[PDB]
Parts: C-alpha cells; structure tokens; sequence
C-alpha cells in the first residue's frame, strides 16, 4: 500500500515539475483523467488504511500529499467521488466494531475539501454525505464529535443557519436534512440532560459542541432554544459548584450566551446575571472560569445588547469582593480585574456615578497593587484627579480620601508619590550641599 | 474649608 502511495506521490512530483517548467509533447501537462484518480486513490486510501487500534503514519502522508494535490496551481477543480463516504459514516451507527481513525480522517478530508471546492460544487458534493455527517452526531466517542463540530463548524460558516425561527432548517436542499437533524439533536440533547434525574455533564457535550457550531456565523440561533438551554446552563453551574470538562462546558455555554440578554425573559436575565454569574465569581474554583466571566464582564462593560449600569455594577461588586480574596496568587487574573477597574474610572460616561463610589476598594487594590504596571496606571489616573498643588494634596489626604479601605497597607506610600508628583520634573538635577560636591 | 473631590464623590 505504502508502494502505490508512492507511485500517487510520483505523479503529483511530476506535475510540481511541470508547474516549475511551465514557470512541446514534455511540457504539456498530465491528462486530467489521471489527475482525478490519483487524488480519488489518496483520498479513499486516506480513509481506509488507518488502524482501528502503523497505517496512520501513511494516513496522514496521503492527507498531507491529497493537501498539495489540490491547490490553486496543482489540478483544482478535479473531480471527485464522495459517495462511498455514505457507507463509511453509517459504520459509526454499528456499535459492534468501528474503525474511529477512518471516519476522524474522513471527516477531516470533508473540512479540506469545504475549503478547496467552490460553493455550488460544495452544495451539490455534499446532499448524500447529509445522513453520515448527521449519524456521527449521535456516537460517544469524543474525536468524532470534535472532528463533525469542526466540519460543521467550516459548513455553516460558508453557510449559516436560517434566523427568526424560520420553518424551514435551511434555504438549501442540500443543507434541509443535514440542519433539520443538527436542530433536533441540539433539542434533544438540551431536553435529555433537562430530563435527567443524575448524569454528568459530559452528556452535553456532544450537544455543546453541535449547539457552537450551528452558532457560530449566526449568534441568533440559540434564541430558539434560549429557555431550554438557560435552565441547562443552571443545572451546569449547580453541578460545577457542587461536585475536567465540566469547566469547558460551562465556559462554552457562557460564550453562547453573553450576547443573547434581549432575547431572555426577565425573570431568566435576572437569574442569569445575579445567580449563575454571581455564584461562579463567589463560589467557582476555577480560575480559567473567573478569567471567562471577567472576559464575559469587560466586553460588556467597554461595548439593549448590553447590560444596565446596575447589573454591571452588581458584577464588578461582587469581583471586587472575591478575586482578590479567592485567589491571591493569580497575578492574570487580578491583572485583568484591575485593568477593567482601571478602565471604568478612565470612562468619562460613568464618571461621579453610583458604580465609581462602589468600586473605591478595587480602586485602592490598584494603588497599592503589588504589580508596577498596575500601580503605574492607577497612580495615574489618581494623580489627574486633582490639582498639581501642595495644598491640595494635603488636604486631600487629610479630607476627601477614606483611607479604610487600604486595609493594613501603609498608605503613607500613596501620600509620598501624591505630593512628590507635584515637583518639577524637567529641572536639571542639583542640590544645596555645595561644600559636599565632588569639585 | 472644602476638601477637593475625588473620584469616589457621587456627583
């Protein structure tokens, strides 16, 4: 087999020769007939020659050699013969013995071959690969879902899902079937773990992973599905607080969501904002979710679409309080944290607002902050809050600033580099103590 | 005498 790879990599080597040359019986190029079967024989060896437990090896050098088979100037627009694919993706149905590499890297030629065929010819290859791509959905094994959400992924992003709800699952025929079990197993997928009386959420993620994609050139999609997915999304963060994937599942299904408040009910929105948020900043152990929410909380706050200045200032509140507590040691994430604070008091909008007062604390931790960048950025936003004058300054420091919350910090630090700002800079170093100068 | 604002005054 490895010979017959070989003598495929022959002919595309004498065409890569050809397209030098070119750059008159020698010169002419190979007849396209040829061309056809020998990238129809690497795609179908591809497929079939890895192991169902090494052939992989080879697998992969036909993908890469099928990869340079088809490019702008080595024979696009080649035929191709996709209808064996249908019995090979129906075997993921037959649970008894598969062979999980065949239908990974089958799945995978179908993304590369969406990216090198033009549009009416992907429309017209694909309608009978519809019912194999939708029978990967259903299987447990973790690679094929990755693999079908990553085809599905290219697919719908060369053609996204239909909005409003339409009735029809696509204005293409040859997307109808495939879109029509895309939605349905989302739905089942979201009412089954709804339903379930105990499971993990692993039993999302297939569901998860299809949801994302189907969303991905159209953020609309999950408007249909928002109640079932919210109160899913609930029963996620209720299972994560009170116990690996499950901090992926949840991040992903924040993503879906962060965008989608106009489209939730009031009672879902206040849930969504002072319970699942709230509780994951409180409660949540994972650092990588605090940095999600607070990516989630930052993008809200620096954009209807949005949140009101209430449920921003509810979150910050509630960051201000715990970030730092929860996690001292996370330098990121307080980072950010504090660069978030630091934006909303650059913010001229929100400035002398209810959510400024608030967020005195957070503005404090960023004077004092360990981090010099930090510092230096919160120091300069403090310095341009008054005037470049002794007396000010002391009397600020004496009056206006609450020194409480810095805590057991020694805020004399802050008093030095207040006033200290007041002297002039550009003035050449120099001194009074002339008799000790070096003459 | 009036202490200067800050940035944490409810204006």
């Amino acid at each position: 087999r490895r010979l017959a790879v070989d003598l495929s990599e022959v002919v595309i080597k004498w065409e890569l020769q050809r397209i030098k040359d070119q750059q008159s019986l020698l010169a002419k190029p190979i007849d396209k007939q040829h061309t056809d079967t020998v990238v129809n024989f690497l795609i179908r060896v591809a497929c079939q020659v890895n192991d169902n437990t090494p052939g992989e090896v080879l697998s992969r050098r036909c993908v890469n050699l099928l990869k340079t088979a088809l490019r702008p100037d080595m024979w696009p627009k080649s035929e191709l013969k996709l209808q064996w694919f249908d019995k090979l993706l129906m075997t993921v149905e037959q649970p008894n013995q598969v062979n999980y590499g065949n239908i990974c890297t089958g799945l995978e030629v179908l993304s590369f071959l969406l990216t090198v065929l033009q549009s009416p010819a992907i429309l017209s290859s694909f309608k009978p690969l519809q019912r194999g791509i939708a029978a990967c959905m259903t299987c447990g094994n973790t690679k094929v879902l990755r693999a079908v959400h990553s085809l599905l992924s290219r697919l719908m992003s060369i053609f996204p899902t239909e909005p409003s709800t339409s009735s029809v699952a696509s204005k293409y025929e040859e997307l109808e079937c495939l879109y029509a079990a895309v939605g349905k197993v989302i739905y089942e997928g979201l009412t089954n773990y709804e339903k379930a009386t105990n499971a993990n959420p692993s039993q999302l993620f297939g569901t998860l992973m299809i949801l994302k994609s189907a969303c991905s050139n159209n953020p609309s999609y999950i408007d249909r599905l928002i109640s079932v997915f919210m109160r899913s999304l609930q029963k996620m963060v209720r299972e994560h607080l009170n116990p690996s994937g499950t901090s992926e599942l949840v991040m992903l299904s924040l993503e879906l969501v962060k965008t989608r408040l106009a489209v939730m009910s009031m009672e879902m929105r206040k849930n969504f904002i002072q319970a699942i948020l709230t509780s994951l900043i409180e409660k949540s152990p994972d650092a990588k979710i605090l940095r999600a929410v607070v990516k989630i909380v930052e993008e809200w706050v620096k954009n209807n679409q949005t949140p009101t200045l209430r449920e921003k200032s509810i979150l910050l509140v509630k960051m201000m309080t715990y970030i730092e507590k929860r996690f001292p040691e996370d330098l990121e994430l307080n980072a950010q944290f504090l660069d978030l604070v630091n934006y909303v008091y650059r913010d001229e909008t929100l400035s002398g607002s209810e959510l400024t007062a608030k967020l005195e604390p957070a503005f404090l931790s960023g004077l004092r902050c360990a981090q010099p960048l930090i510092r230096a950025k919160f120091f300069e936003v403090f310095d341009n809050s008054m005037k470049r004058r002794v007396y000010e300054r002391l009397l600020y420091v004496t009056c206006s600033q609450n020194w409480e919350a810095m805590g057991n910090h020694f805020w004399i630090k802050q008093c030095i580099e207040l006033l200290l700002a007041v002297c002039e800079k550009s003035t050449p170093i120099g001194t009074s103590c002339q008799g000790a100068m070096l003459p | 005498v009036v202490p200067p604002r800050s940035l944490f005054d409810r204006a």
